[PDB]
């Protein structure tokens, strides 16, 4: 999971 | 004639695209009257998203330290909280491009138009479908989060979705307008995993519709099947359940061609059972499961928008 | 990550778009600071389309046979000149909304977004390709004519197409926006039909190199080609022939992924001749040619 | 053809  | 998958025009979204900078986070924000909308997470850094108290984040930041840019003028924020995953910031000026709109919170399968956006400044627009599995395969880089998704009706515009994070499988997540997420996604950098995914069946024949009414009908035959029946195939070929709700939102197109839901389902199955035989229908050797019964009615009939 | 077909932003032509009508005809026209552009054929007759003579149909209209509007409102034409097959209607007042724009004349290969409008309405958004017969493959509906396809560079509109007309097969013809048709074609109502057709080879090799930015990569092999020999293969297959300066323009990509032009030929030589075996690139069962090596570069960075 |  990556906050972009 | 022709047959694309199109995106709405853009132009009423892009006059709500503004920049949120928080210390080195910088991400987009949805302008809209005196409020700007975006992911909670820009209050974060590098290391914060791993698993962060936004509460208590939020508590020590004050109005100032919300950089909010839009184009070269800078919004002074003259308030700010939080609702569930978004946050709303209350600024000194009301978007004078403000179109007239509504938040919506969409269903799966269903489509919309993305407006992809970096530093506040409109990149590229493209259509794309909700999954079954609740996230998006977009087309998003570092910098894309506070995008947002949209349909246009007449002159209103139906904000529909947000954008936080993308997943290992390179799929995306995001919220509703009121900060809820699709899925059972969270914004952290946690480890989370899209579930498996299935074939938007309403779609599809929505789309075999579409190619019955633009003269593409070879695929057509004398037969019908029962729901169950269609089910059990379909279900084989990893195709949502079509329901009889689903068979009702068809009823139009139905309506349209003169052709039954359940004649149509028989000539899908024949096509999932046989191939295409060298064949085409709308010109592709696939079977495209991202237009909605709406997006065949709207595109044929030539609705614009003012 | 992730790779769409995706448009630029349409608001910038959106804000220039306006309906003309002569007689019993309307279109849509391109209205820039005090100028309205639109399809000459626009003046043309039912039964008169067969056989125009442009230079006869347009002296014996007035600037007030003209009918320009922008949504509910009539803008007044005060002077109007034939440039190619475009007309060009002078109005009595500027469209504030203008953007920075230049008119250009694009190359078969390249790639553009297309506002499609009705009515001097916009309807949708799409992005394609020119073919490298000059033709679109493009969604229009009657009373589509008029509308306009643009690249934007930063806040820079540049105009590249308007369309004017179908084909027997459905696919697209229309002009640049110095109203120069783009092919062999001619705006009257006549047995002209699209000519050969081949796959834009340049733009495959970008898209091969975009799956591989992505982690789509099960389509590599050992091998390399010489030019010539990867040319061989793929005109069979009815691929355009590759060039040095094609290899060239590949440069990047190839630096980026550390896989050698010449490399994902020989790959792409191979998908020809054997297929892809049900297995998918960028989500695709066939080889995708409407993306150019800059378009993979700006999507993907 | 058609002029659209």
């Amino acid at each position: 999971a990556v906050l972009x | 004639s022709g047959f694309r998958k199109m995106a709405f025009p853009s132009g009423k979204v892009e006059g709500c695209m503004v920049q949120v900078t928080c210390g080195t986070t910088t991400l987009n924000g949805l302008w809209l009257d005196d409020t700007v909308y975006c992911p909670r997470h820009v209050i974060c850094t590098a290391e914060d998203m791993l698993n962060p108290n936004y509460e208590d984040l939020l508590i020590r930041k004050s109005n100032h330290s919300f950089l909010v840019q839009a184009g070269n003028v800078q919004l002074r924020v003259i308030g700010h909280s939080m609702q569930n995953c978004l946050l709303r910031l209350k600024v000194d000026t009301s978007n004078p491009k403000t179109p007239k709109y509504k938040f919506v919170r969409i269903q799966p399968g269903q489509t919309f138009s993305v407006l992809a956006c970096y530093n506040g400044s409109p990149s590229g627009v493209y259509q794309c479908a909700m999954r079954p599995n609740h996230t998006i395969k977009g087309s998003f880089l570092n910098g894309s989060c506070g995008s947002v998704g949209f349909n246009i009706d007449y002159d209103c515009v139906s904000f529909c979705y947000m954008h936080h994070m993308e997943l290992p499988t390179g799929v995306h997540a995001g919220t509703d307008l009121e900060g809820k997420f699709y899925g059972p996604f969270v914004d952290r950098q946690t480890a989370q995993a899209a579930g498996t995914d299935t074939t938007i069946t309403l779609n599809v024949l929505a789309w075999l519709y579409a190619a019955v009414i633009n003269g593409d009908r070879w695929f057509l035959n004398r037969f019908t099947t029962t729901l169950n029946d269609f089910n059990l195939v379909a279900m084989k070929y990893n195709y949502e359940p079509l329901t009889q709700d689903h068979v009702d939102i068809l009823g139009p197109l139905s309506a349209q061609t003169g052709i039954a839901v359940l004649d149509m389902c028989a000539a899908l199955k024949e096509l999932l059972q046989n191939g295409m035989n060298g064949r085409t229908i709308l010109g592709s050797t696939i079977l495209e499961d991202e237009f909605t019964p709406f997006d065949v009615v709207r595109q044929c009939s030539g609705v614009t928008f003012q």
